[PDB]
């Protein structure tokens, strides 16, 4: 809060966080993709698809 | 030059030039094309049997040489001799294509001729990589029409095929009217013309071949993956031009510029082609060659490739077709020049060969669609007429932005899909 209940402070430090966690998500997103290339989407059948692969 | 045709009964052809030994040979109309897919490997059954060892040996006796060939348009039976011999060949000829009518056919010979060309097809599809996939790709592009046909025949309408088919097809396509007999090496063309005017009689004559249905082309593929095999060997096409066609060479320029490489051949990779800066910073291919197989119906301009750089096959494509762009927007002058030098000179080792078992193959092909082979000087003059502008307007109907036949074999998973390869057709604009 920054003071005894919410005010002030709690209103602007959270705006302020508010911009800066988006772009934490963001990097955050780019490993969720690095995680992803290397093994490649799954597919409804839940079996391997290195036979038939498509671009 | 020379080249004369006259006419009787029956239609005759000779091209004499004064060589070695003199040919003479019966070239039917039909071929492939001209089978059904049950029925097919019918043509390639009668090029055995008529080259069947019972046969070899009565004209091996008598001092001759046999040549078969078929194709999709046409069929050819063809009997080499010394120049003076020139009639023990008419009469093999006429003793194999009327008189052992009857003999041949016979078993024992039919059965050991057909047991040798099932074995020889089955080699082929289990062997011949490069020309079975350029087998397939005529099979796909005209897929469910005439040209579709293999001309060794399927393994399967081959070992159903019994002696009642081979005389079908005898009956109904070696006619008189769909047939041309022609005589190339020394032999002279009054000499031949009366000595087959001398025994009369016609065998079949007013007599007209089956028709059927105009070959049409058709944007596909066939994917024939085999990962066991060591490389990758794919050709691509579009709907090229039929002989007897206003741009039959301004098509057959288009190849020739793109042209053949050979990746090992030093001279090869030193070659005028823009293509081969793109295609060795990381050798994308052992080999290449570019074509222009022109039918009757209709015919196939791409090119065929070999490659064991498998993980790269889509920039080989790519390069390769990129450059096709070309020709509708920057093709150079430079580069429509060294291809009608090029184009001469590997047309003129095509007629000029000192084989006339070629030459009769090309008299006959010729005279039997257009009805007169046309002059190798006649040719020359049509090839140096062909500007840069002819070949961008050609291209622009036959290439750009158009459907493609493709087909493959070997380690082919880094072929991208038809839609990928399709779109390199063309270029973006504004």
């Amino acid at each position: 809060w920054g003071g005894f209940s919410v005010s002030n402070p709690t209103i602007q430090r959270f705006f302020a966080l508010h911009y800066l966690v988006p772009f934490i998500i963001a990097a955050m997103v780019i490993m969720h993709l690095m995680a992803l290339h290397i093994h490649g989407s799954s597919n409804p059948l839940g079996i391997t698809g290195n036979l038939d692969r498509i671009p | 030059a020379e080249v004369t045709q006259l006419s009787n009964g029956i239609v005759v052809a000779t091209e004499h030039n004064p060589a070695h030994t003199a040919s003479v040979g019966v070239v039917f109309g039909s071929g492939a094309a001209n089978e059904n897919p049950y029925n097919n490997g019918v043509s390639n059954l009668w090029k055995n049997i008529f080259l069947s060892k019972e046969n070899s040996a009565v004209a091996a006796k008598e001092g001759l040489a046999l040549s078969s060939n078929i194709s999709r348009d046409f069929q050819s039976y063809i009997v080499s001799s010394l120049p003076g011999s020139t009639d023990k060949s008419l009469d093999f000829l006429n003793q194999s294509f009327i008189q052992q009518k009857a003999n041949l056919l016979s078993s024992s010979n039919f059965e050991a001729t057909k047991k040798s060309v099932l074995k020889q097809v089955q080699d082929f599809e289990d062997n011949d990589h490069p020309n079975r996939v350029l087998e397939h790709l005529h099979s796909t592009a005209f897929q469910n029409t005439p040209l579709s046909l293999p001309t060794r025949g399927t393994l399967e309408s081959l070992e159903n095929l019994v002696v009642a088919d081979l005389e079908s097809f005898a009956n109904n396509h070696f006619l008189n009217s769909n047939a041309v007999v022609v005589g190339t090496g020394n032999i002279k063309h009054e000499d031949l013309v009366n000595s087959i005017e001398s025994k009369n009689l016609s065998l079949q004559t007013g007599t007209k071949p089956v028709l059927k249905k105009k070959a049409a082309f058709l944007g596909s593929e066939v994917r024939l993956r085999d990962d066991t095999l060591p490389k990758a060997w794919i050709s691509l096409a579009v709907e090229g031009e039929p002989v007897n066609s206003p741009n039959y060479f301004v098509a057959k320029l288009a190849a020739q510029i793109f042209g053949s490489y050979n990746a090992f051949e030093p001279a090869s990779r030193l070659q005028g082609i823009k293509l081969l800066d793109n295609i060795q910073e990381y050798q994308l291919c052992d080999n290449f060659n570019h074509f222009s197989l022109s039918y009757k119906d209709s015919g196939l301009w791409g090119f065929s490739t070999a490659t064991r750089n498998v993980t790269m096959i889509d920039d080989l494509i790519h390069f390769t077709l990129k450059q096709w762009n070309r020709l509708t927007i920057s093709v150079t002058d430079t580069e429509v020049e060294r291809a009608k030098s090029l184009l001469k000179l590997q047309l003129g080792q095509l007629y000029e060969s000192g084989n006339p078992v070629n030459d009769a193959n090309l008299l006959g092909a010729e005279v039997l669609i257009k009805g007169s082979k046309l002059s190798l000087g006649e040719a020359f003059k049509k090839i140096d007429a062909i500007t840069v502008k002819d070949v961008k307007a050609w291209a622009g109907k036959r290439l750009w932005d158009q459907d493609i036949a493709i087909a493959g074999t070997g380690q082919i998973e880094g072929l991208l899909d038809y839609m990928r390869i399709r779109s390199d057709m063309s270029m973006m604009r504004w």
